[PDB]
């Protein structure tokens, strides 16, 4: 996921690693770490979030007491704009025949946080789902890739992913395989992509529906992660919203409209690929290039 | 171009160009008695008079 | 690496890989024979036919000399002509029976072998038909102008289509080189197609007269079938030889020793035996279309066996119904064959008539319909 | 943009990418076929048939 | 009959690549194109040439002396 | 199960052979020629069936047949010439196609050579009848002449001939059976072809730095595949600019005339591509000695995978070879011109050397310079 984020967004400072470089790890100073909290940690840049039996009013009035330090200039009341990241068709293979499996990775660029696209999209990663050695569905499971992964031992796991961010994101999917199986897969793969944006029907929807509802609810199954919801709404939304709104706005999503966006953000978009492992089977990126378009 | 070599090499089949032209022919009315046929050479296949 | 270089040789292990060590049913009949006599039928024809074309000389006013001068004064030309002409018919033959164990025995449940086996039915059917136009006799082209002009029946691209066939207006030179360039061809794409069929049947393995499983026990094509099929080869061979050494003229047509006229078409005109079924039903149908499509069914149905199948059992050893109703069918194709002998008169016209409703009825209608009446008599 | 407009309504859909080569062609060729014969019957001005025709078809 | 997977042992080795369509048709056609092109020619031209130029001697010579042999020498008519 | 082109036991060969193909990721242009010579057989095969639809191969009507194909025939005259030409060019890739190999040592395929060898004679014996079918002076002259070679075998010599010709000397039972020849054999190219290209199959195709290249391979498609068309297209240019431009360049003019077996022509040449052969023939003066001369002249081919001493597979770090090789090629060019060029002097004793020399830069030259060589890297 790190090299995969290294090459999609390649060159501009999404690309890099959260944990920083082994050079700047060992030289950072007081000095620069400093300046990071002094530069980064501000205010309006900064929510207080919490759930619980908390009254709101208690709440703030702390906050009021701590939070203090108010500012003078509209300098301090105004929140950076980021650069934006450029997206790049893409791959990067790092090879290494002496590990037990090979990772994948592919992806298109994503909308972007706002976007009300983010929706339909997530129903789509939804008819597709993910599956996992373990899982014990089996060859009945639902998700035509979990099922032929399934009927021709075609990988370890997988998964579809939808990471969004102000303003772009990675959409796409990752499997673990063994080395003489990743092409199958990858193919296999590509192609229920395909499928998404030509015939989804509207039974593949209505589960994917039910599924999406369900998993958001979890999203809020106790303080920790509720908290979390409204922590990331606020920052990224500039607001909050209510599983009310949530839904209805997946009630509203159908066949065509998936078909539609999926096309849209999918449909002959040069891809982002990123290989792990002893990875010779799969081997090409216009191949898979050309395994973006008609099925 | 393909297209068109195809058409070169098909035409190629159908009919030449020495296939030759019309007809006229030579009968006289009196060669056949009261009740009879008769068969003539003409243009490629039969005529019956 | 591999030990014995029979099985490690890119070459070698094909002949020991299709032909040697290949798995078969430890009991396959006799009626498996005619694939490998048609093959050897196959390979025989080709060669009598270069030296035949050897001599040959494919133009109107030399085709039919050329064939007698070949006869007459080429060392044992005459032996090689009969040879490659007989050998059509124990072609056909051969292949017939090749059919027929096919029908009864359900191998057209490998429905890949089964459909190359149509084209290349077809195949061969279309390349005697060009192979007996070369001598130019008189059948030869009054068969060439009436087969032919059989795409005439076709609407708008009919009689156009003609043309390129005969590169005329009518039948004449250009007809038969293309003829002759034709039949050179020809066999070597059955000999291909061969390749693409038995290669197919290879996936599989050969059914078999239980019409079960047979994995419970399987024996090497060698020797076991090597032998069974030299000695079948000699038990066909013996006939044909026969023929082509003391009667060479019985399955033969005499009018064919007169050079074609353009003329005058003969009056008792038949063609040779293995096309008459096929005549018969296109004489049967009185509407130029109609005959030609039903004839183009008469053939064509072989592609629809397979989805008429409709007993819960492989083959016929077991379905005494079916199996009269098969040798029904048999019988019925000997009439047929019978009627196109005969001249379009009373009785023959109904007679060819009813035969026909009776072939395509038994195909389409008798057999599924006694298949499954069967299967409810053995409570399924 | 026409780049746009071409990729978006034509090479874009494999259905239609194939729908225009076809109507394409077609114009090509008509198009073609009169350019050369018209650069050729130029470069032989009043040495074709077709140059010297009227000097006998009698009209 | 496959082959890719049953290939080699290889470790360590990472390759980055991109899209045909984000990058160029051909590149640089003459700050690295051509001046490629030439190397080459010029690398080669020392070890085919030769020969080549070996032969065309060898062709005029034999052809020019023929043509010469067959015109007539005066020192056999000066008797 | 899972996708229909890895499963299907025809579908899968197109892709197990034409498509999936693991193909060194650098191998260069010069292994083109091998899809080219394919291409060139299976459309020298159409041109032929169209001809042969309208060839009367019989002494009394072979030549004006042709000519009536030529002026009649909708398009004929165009379809011979593509056929007369394809042959030339035909011959022209499957040189390189050869030099390709020696150079890069190809030949360590021994069987994948030996059969391109065979194929090499095949196309040579293809080519030879069907020049004579036209029945045109050198077409009875030719057949006439390279028949004729076999009688060089003592006992069964004279007696060889006989079935060729089918008579006592060339007549309509030679062109007859030399057309059904012509019509044959291609096919049987076709045939050797797939073995050819079925041994090759085993080992990968070799490459120009000589040496492993399973450490990067890429699939025929779309890689070589698009290379492919491309180079079709660029060697197709020339072949049709003669073929519609200049016809009759390659060809010699007396075969315009009707076979006349009383009058052997002046100035005899065979076409271009035999020339070589044909001047070692005439280097050396001796029936017998000229055929065996000539018989070894392309019978080594078979010995040049045996003859191969270098530690290294290609030439391209064996500047000493290459000088060797290249020295090789312009030998070869002019033992054809020398073929072109009447009996006289120069011209017999240039014939003479360069023979010599071709037979010994192979047989003697290049095992010698490729051990020195070897001990020049120390090894
Ligand atoms: C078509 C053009 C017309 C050509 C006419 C064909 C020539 C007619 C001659 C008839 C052939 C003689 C066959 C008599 C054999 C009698 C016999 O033994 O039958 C019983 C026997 C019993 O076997 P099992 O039930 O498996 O027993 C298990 C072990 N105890 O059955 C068999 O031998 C199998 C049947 C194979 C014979 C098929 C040959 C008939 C040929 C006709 C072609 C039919 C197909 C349609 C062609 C469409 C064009
Ligand atoms: C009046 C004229 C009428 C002419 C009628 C002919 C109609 C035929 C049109 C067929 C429709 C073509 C459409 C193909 C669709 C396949 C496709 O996807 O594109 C082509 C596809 C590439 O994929 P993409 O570019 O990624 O496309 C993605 C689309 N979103 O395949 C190709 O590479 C095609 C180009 C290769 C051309 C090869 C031919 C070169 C040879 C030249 C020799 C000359 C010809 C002689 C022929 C002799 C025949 C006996
Ligand atoms: C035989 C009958 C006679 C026919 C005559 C043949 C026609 C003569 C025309 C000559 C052909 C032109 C060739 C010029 C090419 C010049 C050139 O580029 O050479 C250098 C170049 C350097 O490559 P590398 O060392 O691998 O470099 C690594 C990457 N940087 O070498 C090559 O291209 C490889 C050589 C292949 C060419 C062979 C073609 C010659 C043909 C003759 C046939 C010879 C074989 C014997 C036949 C016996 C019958
Ligand atoms: C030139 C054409 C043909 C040749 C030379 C040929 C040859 C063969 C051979 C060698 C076999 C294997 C041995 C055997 O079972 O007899 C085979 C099998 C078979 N052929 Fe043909 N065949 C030909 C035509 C056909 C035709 C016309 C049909 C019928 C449409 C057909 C249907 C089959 C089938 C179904 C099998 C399966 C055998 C089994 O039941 O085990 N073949 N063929
Ligand atoms: C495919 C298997 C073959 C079949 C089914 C077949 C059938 C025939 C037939 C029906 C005839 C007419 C025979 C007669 O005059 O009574 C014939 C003639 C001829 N065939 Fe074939 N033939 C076959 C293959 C070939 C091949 C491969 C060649 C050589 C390319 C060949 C060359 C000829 C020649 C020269 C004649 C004309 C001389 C003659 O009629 O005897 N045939 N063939
Ligand atoms: C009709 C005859 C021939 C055809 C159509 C043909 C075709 C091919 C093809 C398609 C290839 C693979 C691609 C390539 O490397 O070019 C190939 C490879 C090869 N052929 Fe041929 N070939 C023919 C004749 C020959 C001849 C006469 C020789 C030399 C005696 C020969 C020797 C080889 C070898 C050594 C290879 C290996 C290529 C490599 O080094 O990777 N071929 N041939
Ligand atoms: C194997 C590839 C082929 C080669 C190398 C080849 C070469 C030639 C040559 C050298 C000629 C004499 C051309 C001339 O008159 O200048 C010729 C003539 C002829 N070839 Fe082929 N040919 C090939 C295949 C075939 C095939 C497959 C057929 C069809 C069975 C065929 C049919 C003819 C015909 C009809 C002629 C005589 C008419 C003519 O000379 O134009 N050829 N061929
Ligand atoms: C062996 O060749 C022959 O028997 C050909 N000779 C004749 O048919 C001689 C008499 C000509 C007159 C009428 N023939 C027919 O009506 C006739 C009708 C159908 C067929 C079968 C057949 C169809 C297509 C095809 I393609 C092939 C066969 C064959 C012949
Ligand atoms: C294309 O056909 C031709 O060029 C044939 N025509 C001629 O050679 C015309 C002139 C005839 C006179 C002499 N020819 C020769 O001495 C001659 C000698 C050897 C060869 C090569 C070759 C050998 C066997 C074989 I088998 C084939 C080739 C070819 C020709
Ligand atoms: C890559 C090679 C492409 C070759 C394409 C050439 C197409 C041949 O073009 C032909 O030109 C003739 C003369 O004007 C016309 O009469 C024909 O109708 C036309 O098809
Ligand atoms: C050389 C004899 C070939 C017989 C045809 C069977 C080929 C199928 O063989 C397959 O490849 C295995
Ligand atoms: C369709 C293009 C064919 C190119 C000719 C090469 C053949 O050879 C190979 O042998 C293998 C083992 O038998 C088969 O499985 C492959 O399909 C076959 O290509």
């Amino acid at each position: 996921f790190d090299y995969l984020h290294a090459t999609a967004f390649q060159g501009t400072a999404l690309a890099r690693t959260v944990e920083g470089t082994t050079e700047n790890i060992k030289h950072l100073t007081r000095a620069d770490l400093a300046s990071y909290i002094d530069t980064h940690f501000k205010a309006p840049r900064m929510v207080l979030a919490a759930a619980g039996g908390i009254s709101h009013k208690e709440l703030v009035d702390a906050a009021r007491q701590h939070f203090s330090g108010v500012s003078f200039t509209y300098k301090e009341d105004a929140v950076p704009i980021l650069p934006r990241c450029r997206f790049t068709g893409s791959e990067i293979r790092a090879r290494d025949d002496a590990l037990p499996v090979a990772h994948v990775a592919l992806a298109v660029e994503g909308p972007g946080w706002a976007d009300p696209d983010n929706v339909v999209l997530h129903v789509a990663n939804a008819i597709i789902g993910r599956y996992d050695r373990t899982f014990g569905g089996g060859k009945h499971l639902s998700s035509r890739l979990a099922a032929l992964a399934v009927e021709h031992k075609l990988c370890h796991s997988f998964q579809t992913f939808n990471t969004s961010y102000s303003d772009t994101g990675l959409f796409g999917f990752h499997f673990v395989a063994d080395p003489l199986s990743i092409d199958d897969m990858m193919f296999c793969a590509q192609g229920e992509w395909m499928r998404l944006c030509t015939s989804t029907t509207e039974s593949e929807v209505k589960r994917a529906k039910n599924h999406l509802r369900s998993a958001m609810v979890a999203q809020l199954d106790g303080t920790t992660p509720v908290c979390e919801t409204i922590g990331s709404h606020l920052l990224n939304y500039g607001r909050r919203i209510s599983l009310e709104e949530w839904d209805s706005r997946i009630s509203a999503v159908d066949a065509r409209m998936v078909r539609d966006v999926c096309s849209k953000y999918i449909y002959d978009k040069c891809p982002a690929l990123a290989a792990v492992g002893p990875i010779e089977q799969l081997l090409d990126y216009n191949r898979i290039r050309s395994g973006m378009y008609w099925i | 171009a393909a297209k068109n070599v195809v058409t070169q090499f098909i035409s190629s089949l159908s009919a030449s160009a020495d296939v030759l032209a019309l007809s006229k022919i030579e009968i006289k009315l009196s060669d056949i008695p009261e009740g009879k046929n008769v068969a003539f050479k003409w243009r490629g296949k039969p005529l019956f008079v | 690496m591999a030990p014995n270089i029979r099985k490690s040789h890119p070459l070698l292990k094909m002949i020991n890989n299709s032909l040697i060590d290949l798995p078969a049913p430890s009991n396959i009949s006799a009626w498996w024979n005619f694939g490998s006599l048609l093959a050897v039928c196959l390979m025989t024809q080709i060669l009598t036919g270069l030296l035949l074309a050897m001599h040959y000389t494919a133009d109107t006013s030399l085709a039919f000399s050329s064939v007698a001068h070949t006869c007459r004064n080429v060392q044992y030309g005459w032996l090689i002509r009969n040879l490659h002409a007989n050998g059509a018919s124990f072609f056909f033959i051969c292949i017939f029976l090749h059919i027929g164990r096919g029908l009864y025995y359900g191998s057209y449940l490998y429905k890949e072998t089964w459909n190359t086996g149509v084209i290349l039915l077809l195949t061969l059917m279309a390349t005697a038909f060009v192979g007996y136009v070369l001598p130019w006799g008189q059948m030869s082209f009054w068969g060439a102008t009436v087969i032919t002009n059989l795409f005439s029946a076709i609407p708008y691209i009919g009689h156009t289509l003609v043309e390129w066939a005969w590169g005329g207006f009518s039948v004449d030179n250009p007809t038969l080189t293309r003829f002759f360039a034709l039949h050179f061809l020809l066999p070597f794409a059955i000999a291909g197609i061969t390749i693409i069929h038995l290669t197919f049947l290879h996936e599989s393995g050969s059914n078999n007269p239980l019409g079960i499983s047979s994995d419970s026990d399987k024996i090497p094509f060698h020797p076991y079938y090597s032998f069974k099929d030299i000695l079948g080869l000699t038990l066909m061979l013996t006939p044909f030889l026969t023929l082509a050494l003391f009667s060479p003229n019985l399955l033969g047509d005499p009018e064919n020793f007169t050079p074609a006229n353009p003329l005058v078409t003969p009056p008792h005109i038949k063609p040779e035996w293995y096309f008459l079924f096929a005549y018969a039903i296109l004489r049967s149908i009185p509407n130029k279309l109609g005959g030609v499509l039903a004839l183009a069914a008469s053939v064509l149905i072989l592609f629809l066996i397979p989805f008429l199948h409709k007993s819960k059992q492989r083959t016929m050893t077991f379905r005494p119904l079916s199996q009269t109703l098969f040798w029904l069918l048999v019988a019925n194709l000997l009439i047929l064959t019978w009627i196109g002998s005969q001249p379009v008169e009373h009785p023959f016209i109904i007679i060819g008539q009813m035969a026909s409703l009776s072939y395509f009825t038994i195909l389409l209608i008798l057999f599924p319909t006694i298949g499954t009446l069967e299967n409810k008599m053995l409570n399924y | 943009a026409l780049l746009r407009q071409a990729y978006s309504a034509l090479f874009r859909r494999t259905s239609t990418f194939a729908l225009t080569v076809v109507l394409g062609a077609v114009l090509f060729e008509r198009a073609f076929d009169q350019g050369a014969d018209a650069i050729f019957e130029h470069l032989n001005e009043g040495k074709l048939w077709k140059h010297i025709k009227h000097k006998y078809e009698a009209s | 009959g496959i082959h890719f997977g049953n290939l080699a042992r290889v470790r360590h080795i990472i390759t980055y690549s991109l899209s045909p369509f984000e990058q160029r048709a051909i590149p640089n056609i003459f700050s690295d194109a051509l001046p490629n092109v030439w190397r080459r020619f010029s690398s080669q031209v020392f070890k085919v040439a030769p020969p080549f130029l070996g032969a065309y001697l060898l062709y005029s010579w034999g052809t020019q002396e023929f043509e010469r042999l067959k015109r007539k020498n005066p020192a056999d008519y000066e008797n």
